[PDB]
This record gives structure tokens, sequence and C-alpha cells, in this order.
């Protein structure tokens, strides 16, 4: 979550 | 006939004399950063219109704070962004570092340079007398700056002051309720948290100004020097004014109402009655007397006035003798 995750 | 109009005593026309671009936040064009620079790490807390996360900037290994904005009125996203950008670099103002969008929901998110998740409320019941004066002075720096830039914060409370106590640095945060001051403008009175609402909000007087922040600051100060949290502890907005009148007295409340020709809501009529002004010394006891001095009570008395025009400005407040030692030690 922006960059994974 | 209507209520009597009112003007700010200071910084009255700063926005009028600005280019319209400065305060016309709805026309603001957002400069979007790259959401892929950041990785959310964990949630730090939740507002009614926001989610706050700790995150890392992967391009430079810096920790940051990410605030997801989700107001019902879309207008408020650009308002907070434009206020943060107008204030960036000012003393003790949180620094907006970037603006990105959640790639999935496309919700706007503000990226702040990191401050430790420790607010003034978690800290201010264990501070010495000198530290209360120091941090109050630092808050005043932030308020005089934003007032001089045409902006009222409108949500000054301990949870919106972040303090790194080890480094003795302080940041005034959460500008989601802040507004531009314009002479003659009638603002929404449903702002701020109940315990910190000034009398103008409680009696529904809309033509208020920067002085609203000075009432809230007085509520914080009273809470600290008296060790009573919150100092005015109402059960709803109507009882909140009753709590204030039991301390400041009803004589000056009704003089205020008479002066501005304010129509008092009939819900007040059965619950106010008559109260004498209580002298501030009545709240001193053995467990707070080390925080209470003549200068603190005089300073407090000049912040907590019904008439918003009678309250000290942030600049006048910084010249008060309560801060004489902090001002000398600062140079
Ligand atoms: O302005 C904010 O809401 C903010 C700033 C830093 C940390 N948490 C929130
Ligand atoms: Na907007």
């Amino acid at each position: 979550a922006x960059m994974v995750p | 006939s209507g209520p009597v109009p009112s003007r700010a005593r200071v910084y009255t026309d700063v926005n009028t004399h600005r280019p319209r671009e400065y305060w016309d936040y709805e026309s603001h064009v957002v400069e979007w950063g790259n959401q892929d620079d950041y990785q959310l790490v964990r949630k730090l807390g939740r507002g009614k219109y926001s989610e706050v996360f700790e995150a890392i900037n992967i391009t430079n290994n810096e920790k940051v704070v990410v605030k997801i904005l989700k107001p019902v009125k879309k207008k408020k996203i650009k308002r907070e962004i434009k206020i943060l950008e107008n204030l960036r670099g000012g003393p003790n103002i949180i620094t907006l570092a970037d603006i990105v969008k959640d790639p999935v929901s496309r919700t706007p998110a503000l990226v702040f340079e990191h401050v430790n998740n420790t607010d003034f409320k978690q800290l201010y019941q264990t501070l010495t007398d000198y530290d209360i004066r120091f941090y109050m002075y630092e808050i005043l720096k932030a308020l005089d700056y934003c007032h001089s830039m045409g902006i009222m914060h409108r949500d000054v409370k301990p949870h919106n002051v972040m303090i790194d106590h080890e480094h003795r640095k302080l940041r005034l945060i959460d500008w989601g309720l802040a507004e531009f001051y314009h002479p003659g403008q009638e603002y929404n009175v449903r702002v701020a948290s109940r315990y910190f609402k000034g009398p103008e909000l409680l009696v529904d007087y809309q033509m208020y100004d920067y002085s609203l922040d000075m009432w809230s600051l007085g509520c914080m100060l009273a809470s600290m020097i008296f060790r009573k949290e919150p100092f005015f502890h109402g059960h709803d907005n109507y009882d909140q004014l009753v709590r204030i009148a039991k301390v400041l007295g009803t004589e000056d409340l009704y003089d205020y109402i008479d002066k501005y020709n304010i129509e008092l809501d009939p819900r007040f009529n059965d619950i106010l009655g008559r109260h004498s002004r209580k002298r501030w010394e009545r709240f001193v006891h053995s467990e707070n007397q080390h925080l209470v001095s003549p200068e603190a009570l005089d300073f407090l008395d000049k912040l907590l006035r019904y008439d918003h025009q009678s309250r000290l400005t942030a600049r006048e407040a910084m010249e008060h003798p309560y801060f004489y030692t902090v001002v000398k030690d600062q140079a």
C-alpha cells in the first residue's frame, strides 16, 4: 500500500 | 435588525491586499508527487475525515507521516493544501513535504516530515512550570505567524500540538479546519472541539476572527496550570456555555450579548441563571500551586474573555510578563 502492499 | 458586525483588531485586511490566488483555494492547482515513493507502515490514528499512517520514503529511507483526506465537501482538500503551502516555513508550523493519491481509491494524501507521535496532551500533565511557559510561547509563535498570514486555525487543542520533548521542538498540526480571515465574513460556528469552543461559537455569532484561537489557547492553559482536564467540561454545546458562566460570571456574558445584539437561543434560557465571577485563585490547590503564579492568573484572565475583541492578540500575549524569563533565556 503507494509501494506494495 | 441583526447582530452587530465585527472586525479583527489585527491583520484585518491582509487577505484583501493579497493577490486573489493566495486565498482562492478552490482555484488551486495541486502539484502531485509520486505515491510510489512511499510505503505505508502502520496506522497512527483516525480523524472523522482522515486516516493517519506512519510511512517510509523509500527514495531516501526517511520516515514520514501520511494523512489520507476524505472530507465530504471536496473543497476542504484544496483548502488544507493551500493553507499548508502558504504557511510552509513559518515558525512551529508542520511542514507539508508532498501530496500524493492512493493508487487504488485515488484519495488525496498529505505527506508530512516526521514528528514523533507524542502530542501535548500526553505530556503536559508531567511538565514543570518553566516548560509550560516555554511551550505556550512556542504555540504563540505559530499562532501569531498564521494570524499574520491571514489564517485562523480554529481547532487549537492539545491533541493538535505535537512535541518532541527531547529536542524541545513543537509543531502545530491538523489544519483541516483552518480558514482565511476576510472582513465581514460570516463563518460556520460548528467548528472546534466542544471543550475549546469560544463563546462566539456557543451563542452562534458568526463574524468571528483570529481571536477564536486565543480563547482555545486560554482553555489549554487553564487546564495545565490548574491540572483540570478539560477546564470547561460541558455535556453538550448548551451546557458548555453554562460551565463557562459559572467561572467568568454571567454579567459579562450578558454585556457581551447586549453589545453585539446577539439572539440567545431559547435552549439557554432555563439553564444559565445568574453567576458571580469566580476569582482565579479559587482553582488553586496543593497539587497545582507550583504551576500557578500572579503572572499566570493575570495572563489567563486576559485570554478568557467573552468579548472576542477584548482578548489578547497572539502578539500582545507574547509581551506578557508571564513569558519574561522565557524571553530572556531565549536570547
Ligand atoms: O497536520 C496533521 O494532521 C498531522 C501532521 C503530523 C502528524 N499527524 C497529523
Ligand atoms: Na478541494
